[PDB]
RNA sequence: CAGACACCAUGGUGCACCUGACUCCUGAGG
RNA sequence: GAAACCAAAGUCUUUGGGUUCCGGGGGGAGUAUGGUUGCAAAGCUGAAACUUAAAGGAAUUGACGGAAGGGCACCACCAGG
RNA sequence: GGGCAAGUCUGGUCGCAGCAGCCGCGGUAAUUCCAGCUCCAAUAGCGUAUAUUAAAGUUGCUGCAGUUAAAAAGCUCGUA
C-alpha cells in the first residue's frame, strides 16, 4: 500500500553459502570451443542412440 | 438419336400422355422451367410441351445406356405411386431398386448396413427424394429428375417436364423410360415401341 | 516391440482399381474430382515420404452435467515434399488418440497444389504461378511468390505448409488475429489450394473431358456387385 | 442485436403513432408495439344462460354479444397468458394460435 | 504409465477377451489425485452375471 | 500449365466447361460430366462412341445445369425431333 | 402399468415369426415348447416372453401382413394379387373436350379434338 | 449519377461472369469503354460485343467468356512515367508473365507491353488478366 | 474506408491525416511534451539524485510482500 | 377461453494439467 | 460477415464510381478550463495527471431463475395412522 | 516455468527474502526464488535504461474500421 517499516531483508542469503568445484579443464576459448559443439553433438558417435532428449534434460 | 420415325413421337403416345394427366402444371412463374413450356391455360396452369417431355427422355434413356450393366443406375421413388412403379422398371432394365424409404447413407457412411454404388441417379420428385439429391452432391454422382414447375433445380442435371405428382402419371414416365431404354439397348429392340401396357406400372389401384 | 499391418476393404469401385492397378496414382483421381474415402489408396501410391506435423495439441472442454469434462484436439498436417499436401482436425478422449485420427484424417483429405514460377521458365518450379489468399475466421493469409534464393518469409506455422507445399521461396503477409493458430494453419491452406482454382492464360487450352472410370471400368468391376 | 426483428410488432412506414393504455394495468404504451385482443362473448356467458334460456316466454330471440376490444401491455400480456415465451425459431413465424 | 498400461491391455485383448479395462488410481504430479480407464471391448456391470463372466484383480 | 516453348510443369491437366467456361478443380464435389450415348441411326441400336459434356460445382449450386445441357447438346447434335 | 415388454423379447419374436411360421401355432403352450427346439433360451422367463408375443403376432399375421413385420410366403401372395388393370390406357377417350392450349398441344401434333371455350367467373375454381 | 464509366462497365460483366451469364447491358457507352473492350477482346479475356445506336447515349451488349479472373479499374487515374509502371506490376498483378495493365497514352489507348516499347507514357485506366 | 480520391483532392488528404492522428493516447502524450512534464524521463535516459528516505512498502495484493522501495 | 392471482433483504476461497515403440516372453523340443 | 444476421451489411488483397461525417483499448469525462448561446433551466466546443491487461462483441456449453409448456416418488403432498 | 534457445536439476528457503517489461511463480515434497552444479545463446564482447524506427493494414495515399465490438450529425435546404 504505502506502508513504512521495512523488516526482514536477505533471509534466504543469510542461511545459504556458496562452494566451488574448481577445474579439472578450463572452459574452452572461442572457436575451438564452438568446433567442439558441433563435434561433440554430431561426429562422435554418429547419433543412432536414444531420442526426443534434451542436452540438460532429466527427461 | 435411331430409327426415327417413332422418335418424333406418334399418336400412341400422345393418347397416353393425355390420359395420365401429365399435361397440367403447377401455377408458380419459372425461369428454369420457362422454356419448355407449351402454353398457359387460363387463369395460370401451364401446358407442358409434349416435344420436349420426348428429347428429354431420350437424353436421359440414353445416358443410361453405354454402361454394360443397368444394375448400377438406381432408381428412386419415395412418393406411393412409383412404388410399384420403380419395382417394374427393376425387373424389365435391370436397374437397382429403391422403392419406399431411401434410409439416409447408401452413396455415404462406410460404416453402415447397406452400400450401394451407382453411377446416375434417376429421381421421380427431388423434392420427395431431397435426401438422395443432396447426398449425391457430396460424393460426385450426376443425377435426372422428373421436375414439375416447383421442384428444385440445383443439383439436376437434365430435367424433364412432367406433372410427376400422383395418379398415372409418375407410373407411365416410368413405362416409357424403360421401353425406351429397352429400345436402344435390350430386347425390344430396332427403335419401335413396347408389347408390355403402361398399366403393369401405375399404383397399386385399391383392390377390390 | 511393434510392427505395423494393413488391410484392404472395398465398398466402391476406386479401391479397386487402385488395387488392381487400373489408377497408378492420385493424379487421375484428382483431375476426375472423384472423392476418397479409403486411405490405403493414399498409402499404396505413396506410403514413403509423408511426414506428419503435429501444429498444435491444444486441449478445449465443454461443461458436463457434473463438475468438468476436458478433451484434446489435435491438429495434424501431412504431406510429401512433391506438391501434395493435407490437414486433418480430430478431438478424441486423449491426446496420443486425437493424433492417431488426425493422421488418418490428414490422409484421406489429401489435395494436389499446383507449382509454379516468380517469372521464371527454365529450372523448373519454386514457387506459385499466381498469388493467391485465404481466409479463416477474420485471418487472412496472402501467398506472393518469390524469386530464387529468398527462401520462405513467413511464421512458422504457415512455413512448414509452404515447405511441405513445394514452395520453397515466398513472401506472406497475414492480417487479423495473431492469437490463433489452428485458423492461421486452415487459413494457409485455403490459400495453397486455390493455386489450381485460378485460370492462367497457360491453362486456357480446353480439353474433351473424361468418360469416366466408372463406365470405362462397368464390366471389370463386375466382382460380384458393379 | 435484435432480438425481436419486428421489435414486439413492427412502425414501419409510420413515423410516430398515439399510445394506448392497457384494460387492467392502465400503462401507457404504443398501439401497434403492443398486444391488442378482440373480445367477443356472449350477454350471459355460460353461466347464466342454462336457466335464462328456460325460464324465458315470450321470446324467440338469439342471445346478444357483448363486444370490447381489449389493449394489453407487453408486461401484462405475458403474465396472464394471452402471450408466452416460444422458441426463437418460432419467433420468426407470425402465424398466431388460432381462435 | 500409458505406454505401460497399453501394452497390457493390448496384450490381454489379443489373448482371448470379450473386453478388458485398465485402471490405475492415486496420485500423480504432487498434491492433486487422478484416475485414468483405458478401455477396450465390452464390459458389464450387470447384475449377478457379472460376477461369473468378469474376473478382477 | 506449361512452362517455356512447350516444357511440362505440372501435375496434370484439369477438366474444362462450355457452359460457363469455368474449370472444374482441384478434387471438387459435384463435379462429374454426363456421358449420352450415341445411337448410330436409322437402323437404331445404340453405336458408341459417348458424348461428354463436364458439369461444374458452380453451375449446379446456381441451378442452371438442366437448360444448360441442352444447348450444348442440341449445337453438336444430335437427338431425334430437332 | 409394468412389465411392458423389451427390445430383447421383440427382436427374437420377428425371427421366430419369419423362419418357423408353419410350425408355429396360436397356443402359448405348445409355442413355448417350439422355442426349446427351434433356440436356447437362458431363462424361462425370458422363453415365456418370447413364445407369449410370438402367439401374439401369429394372431394378427393370419389377417394378412400387420404392422412392422412381414413374412416372405405373404409377400408373394400380395405381388401376385397386383396385377391390377385401371385403364388399357386410352380408353379410348378420343375427341371429347380439352383446354383451349391443350388443344392446340393436340392440334400441332396432327390430331385436334373439341374444345372448351369463354371464361365465365374468374378466379378459376372459385 | 456517374462520375466514371469504365468502373460500371467492369463491374457488370465480372458480376455476368460469376452468374454464367453470357450478357450485359452497359451504358451509357463512350469511346473509351468501346477501346478497353476491343482490347480486352484481342487477347481472348472476353468474347465479342455488339454497339447498339440509340439517341440516348448508346448501349453496348457484351457478349462475355470466362477467361478473364478480373478487370480492375485504376480510379482516380494516376501519371506513369515508365517506372511507376514496374511498382504497380509487381504489386497489383499475380506475376509478370501474364496480364497487362491498360493506359491511355498520346500514341493511342493502348497495353503496356506497347506502351514500353513506344516509351511514352500517359494515364492509367485500369488492368486485367 | 471512407475517404476523398479525386484528382485535386491532395490537400484535403494531407490535413485529415495529421488532425486524426493527434487521437491516440501513445502519440498525443510524446507531442505535447506531457511526459517531460509529469515524469522525468522522456527527456533523459538516466538520471542521479539525492536518497530523501528508504520506504517499506507493504505491496498491494495480489502477492503477498513487502516490495521495498527507495525514494 | 368465461371465478378469486399478497410481503421476502443479506452473504467467501486454492490444487480441473499435456508424448509414440503389441512378451506371461515361450525357457521338453525350440 | 466473427457470428447473430444481411439481395445488402453483395460487386473488398482479384483491395480504388462520386462526395461527406465520425473512431483509434478501457476508465478520469462531456468532467476541468476558456469561449459561445439562453431570461432561466440548460445547450454547444472540450483537456490532463493518474489508473489498469483487460473493457467489449458473438456464439457454445453448464449451473441457476419468485420466466413458459411438462412429468415422476408416501426420503413429496393427498387421505389418514 | 511460458513468450524464449536451455534443468520432469541438487541443497537451502516456504506468499518470507526475492522473482515479475508481460503472463505469472514463491503459502513445504519451488523445473521461475537464493546458492551450487549442469546446460544454452551470443563470443572481446555482452547486459541495462531511454529516444526514435521496424513489425503495425494499431493512422490504413498504396491499404482501415463505423448494424451489434471504439465510431453516421434529429432532419432537410445550401454557398465555398
Amino acid at each position: 500500500k504505502v506502508h513504512g517499516s521495512l523488516a526482514r531483508v536477505g533471509k534466504v542469503r543469510g542461511q545459504t553459502l556458496k562452494v566451488a568445484k574448481q577445474e579439472k579443464k578450463k572452459k574452452r576459448t572461442g572457436r575451438a570451443k564452438r568446433r567442439m559443439q558441433y563435434n561433440r553433438r554430431f561426429v562422435n558417435v554418429v547419433p543412432t542412440f536414444g531420442k526426443k532428449k534434451g542436452p540438460n534434460a532429466n527427461s | 438419336s435411331g430409327a426415327l420415325d417413332v422418335l418424333q413421337m406418334k399418336e400412341e403416345d400422345v393418347l397416353k400422355f393425355l390420359a395420365a394427366g401429365t399435361h397440367l402444371g403447377g401455377t408458380n412463374l419459372d425461369f428454369q422451367m420457362e422454356q419448355y413450356i407449351y402454353k398457359r391455360k387460363s387463369d395460370g396452369i401451364y401446358i407442358i410441351n409434349l416435344k420436349r417431355t420426348w428429347e428429354k427422355l431420350l437424353l436421359a434413356a440414353r445416358a443410361i445406356v453405354a454402361i454394360e450393366n443397368p444394375a448400377d443406375v438406381s432408381v428412386i421413388s419415395s412418393r406411393n405411386t412409383g412404388q410399384r412403379a420403380v419395382l417394374k422398371f427393376a425387373a424389365a432394365t435391370g436397374a437397382t431398386p429403391i422403392a419406399g424409404r431411401f434410409t439416409p447413407g447408401t452413396f455415404t457412411n462406410q460404416i453402415q448396413a447397406a452400400f450401394r454404388e451407382p453411377r446416375l441417379l434417376v429421381v421421380t420428385d427431388p423434392r420427395a427424394d431431397h435426401q438422395p439429391l443432396t447426398e449425391a452432391s457430396y460424393v460426385n454422382l450426376p443425377t435426372i429428375a422428373l421436375c414439375n414447375t416447383d421442384s428444385p433445380l440445383r443439383y439436376v442435371d437434365i430435367a424433364i417436364p412432367c406433372n410427376n405428382k400422383g395418379a398415372h402419371s409418375v407410373g407411365l414416365m416410368w413405362w416409357m423410360l424403360a421401353r425406351e431404354v429397352l429400345r436402344m439397348r435390350g430386347t425390344i429392340s430396332r427403335e419401335h415401341p413396347w408389347e408390355v401396357m403402361p398399366d403393369l406400372y401405375f399404383y397399386r389401384d385399391p383392390e377390390e | 516391440g511393434k510392427a505395423g499391418d494393413k488391410e484392404w476393404l472395398p465398398v466402391t469401385k476406386l479401391g479397386r482399381l487402385v488395387k488392381d492397378m487400373k489408377i497408378k496414382s492420385l493424379e487421375e483421381i484428382y483431375l476426375f474430382s472423384l472423392p476418397i474415402k479409403e486411405s490405403e489408396i493414399i498409402d499404396f501410391f505413396l506410403g514413403a515420404a509423408l511426414k506428419d506435423k503435429v501444429l498444435k495439441i491444444m486441449p478445449v472442454q465443454k461443461q458436463t452435467q457434473a463438475g468438468q469434462r476436458t478433451r484434446f484436439k489435435a491438429f495434424v498436417a501431412i504431406g510429401d515434399y512433391n506438391g501434395h499436401v493435407g490437414l486433418g482436425m480430430k478431438c478424441s478422449k486423449e491426446v496420443a488418440t486425437a493424433i492417431r485420427g488426425a493422421i488418418i484424417l490428414a490422409k484421406l483429405s489429401i489435395v494436389p497444389v499446383r507449382r509454379g514460377y516468380w517469372g521464371n521458365k527454365i529450372g523448373k518450379p519454386h514457387t506459385v504461378r499466381c498469388k493467391v489468399t485465404g481466409r479463416c475466421g477474420s485471418v487472412l493469409v496472402r501467398l506472393i511468390p518469390a524469386p530464387r534464393g529468398t527462401g520462405i518469409i513467413s511464421a512458422p506455422v504457415p512455413k512448414k505448409l509452404l515447405l511441405m507445399a513445394g514452395i520453397d521461396d515466398c513472401y506472406t503477409s497475414a492480417g487479423g488475429c495473431t492469437a490463433t493458430l489452428g485458423n492461421f494453419a486452415k487459413a494457409t491452406f485455403d490459400a495453397i489450394s486455390k493455386t489450381y482454382s485460378y485460370l492462367t492464360p497457360d491453362l486456357w487450352k480446353e480439353t474433351v473431358f473424361t468418360k469416366s472410370p466408372y463406365q470405362e471400368f462397368t464390366d471389370h468391376l463386375v466382382k460380384t456387385h458393379t | 442485436t435484435k432480438k425481436r426483428r419486428n421489435n414486439g410488432r413492427a412502425k414501419k412506414g409510420r413515423g410516430h403513432v398515439q399510445p394506448i393504455r392497457c384494460t387492467n394495468c392502465a400503462c401507457c404504451v404504443p398501439k401497434d408495439k403492443a398486444i391488442k385482443k378482440f373480445v367477443i362473448r356472449n350477454i350471459v356467458e355460460a353461466a347464466a344462460v342454462r336457466d335464462i334460456s328456460e325460464v324465458s316466454v315470450f321470446d324467440a330471440y338469439v342471445l346478444p354479444k357483448l363486444y370490447v376490444k381489449l389493449h394489453y401491455c407487453v408486461s401484462c400480456a405475458i403474465h396472464s397468458k394471452v402471450v408466452r415465451n416460444r422458441s426463437r425459431e418460432a419467433r420468426k413465424d407470425r402465424t398466431p394460435p388460432p381462435r | 504409465v500409458r505406454r505401460a498400461c497399453y501394452g497390457v491391455l493390448r496384450f490381454i485383448m489379443e489373448s482371448g477377451a470379450k473386453g478388458c479395462e485398465v485402471v490405475v488410481s492415486g496420485k500423480l504430479r504432487g498434491q492433486r489425485a487422478k484416475s485414468m480407464k483405458f478401455v477396450d471391448g465390452l464390459m458389464i456391470h450387470s447384475g449377478d452375471p457379472v460376477n461369473y463372466y468378469v474376473d478382477t484383480a | 500449365m506449361q512452362s517455356n516453348a512447350g516444357e511440362f510443369v505440372d501435375l496434370y491437366v484439369p477438366r474444362k466447361c462450355s457452359a460457363s467456361n469455368r474449370i472444374i478443380g482441384a478434387k471438387d464435389h459435384a463435379s462429374i460430366p454426363m456421358n449420352v450415348a450415341e445411337v448410330d441411326k436409322v437402323t437404331g441400336r445404340f453405336n458408341g462412341q459417348s458424348k461428354t459434356y463436364a458439369i461444374c460445382g458452380a453451375i449446379r449450386r446456381m441451378g442452371e445445369s438442366d437448360d444448360s445441357i441442352l444447348r450444348l447438346a442440341k449445337s453438336h447434335g444430335i437427338v431425334s425431333q430437332n | 402399468m409394468g412389465r411392458v415388454r423389451t427390445k430383447t423379447v421383440k427382436k427374437a419374436a420377428r425371427v421366430i415369426i419369419e423362419k418357423y411360421y408353419t410350425r408355429l401355432g396360436n397356443d402359448f403352450h405348445t409355442n413355448k415348447r417350439v422355442c426349446e427346439e427351434i433356440a436356447i433360451i437362458p431363462s424361462k422367463k425370458l422363453r415365456n416372453k418370447i413364445a407369449g408375443y410370438v402367439t401374439h403376432l401369429m394372431k394378427r399375421i393370419q389377417r394378412g401382413p400387420v404392422r412392422g413385420i412381414s413374412i416372405k410366403l405373404q409377400e408373394e401372395e400380395r405381388e401376385r394379387r397386383d396385377n391390377y388393370v385401371p385403364e388399357v390406357s386410352a380408353l379410348d377417350q378420343e375427341i371429347i373436350e380439352v383446354d383451349p392450349d391443350t388443344k392446340e398441344m393436340l392440334k400441332l401434333l396432327d390430331f385436334g379434338s373439341l374444345s372448351n371455350l369463354q371464361v365465365t367467373q374468374p378466379t378459376v375454381g372459385m | 449519377v456517374r462520375m466514371n464509366v469504365l468502373a460500371d462497365a467492369l463491374k457488370s460483366i465480372n458480376n455476368a461472369e460469376k452468374r454464367g451469364k453470357r450478357q450485359v447491358l452497359i451504358r451509357p457507352c463512350s469511346k473509351v469503354i468501346v477501346r478497353f473492350l476491343t482490347v480486352m477482346m484481342k487477347h481472348g479475356y472476353i468474347g465479342e460485343f455488339e454497339i447498339i445506336d440509340d439517341h440516348r447515349a448508346g448501349k453496348i451488349v457484351v457478349n462475355l467468356t470466362g477467361r478473364l479472373n478480373k478487370c480492375g479499374v485504376i480510379s482516380p487515374r494516376f501519371d506513369v512515367q515508365l517506372k511507376d509502371l514496374e511498382k504497380w506490376q509487381n504489386n497489383l498483378l499475380p506475376s509478370r508473365q501474364f496480364g497487362f495493365i491498360v493506359l491511355t497514352t498520346s500514341a493511342g489507348i493502348m497495353d503496356h507491353e506497347e506502351a514500353r516499347r513506344k516509351h511514352t507514357g500517359g494515364k492509367i485506366l485500369g488492368f486485367f488478366f | 474506408m471512407g475517404k476523398c480520391r479525386g484528382l485535386r483532392t491532395a490537400r484535403k488528404l494531407r490535413s485529415h491525416r495529421r488532425d486524426q492522428k493527434w487521437h491516440d493516447k501513445q502519440y498525443k502524450k510524446a507531442h505535447l511534451g506531457t511526459a517531460l512534464k509529469a515524469n522525468p524521463f522522456g527527456g533523459a535516459s538516466h538520471a542521479k539524485g539525492i536518497v530523501l528516505e528508504k520506504v517499506g512498502v507493504e505491496a498491494k495484493q495480489p502477492n503477498s510482500a513487502i516490495r521495498k522501495c527507495v525514494r
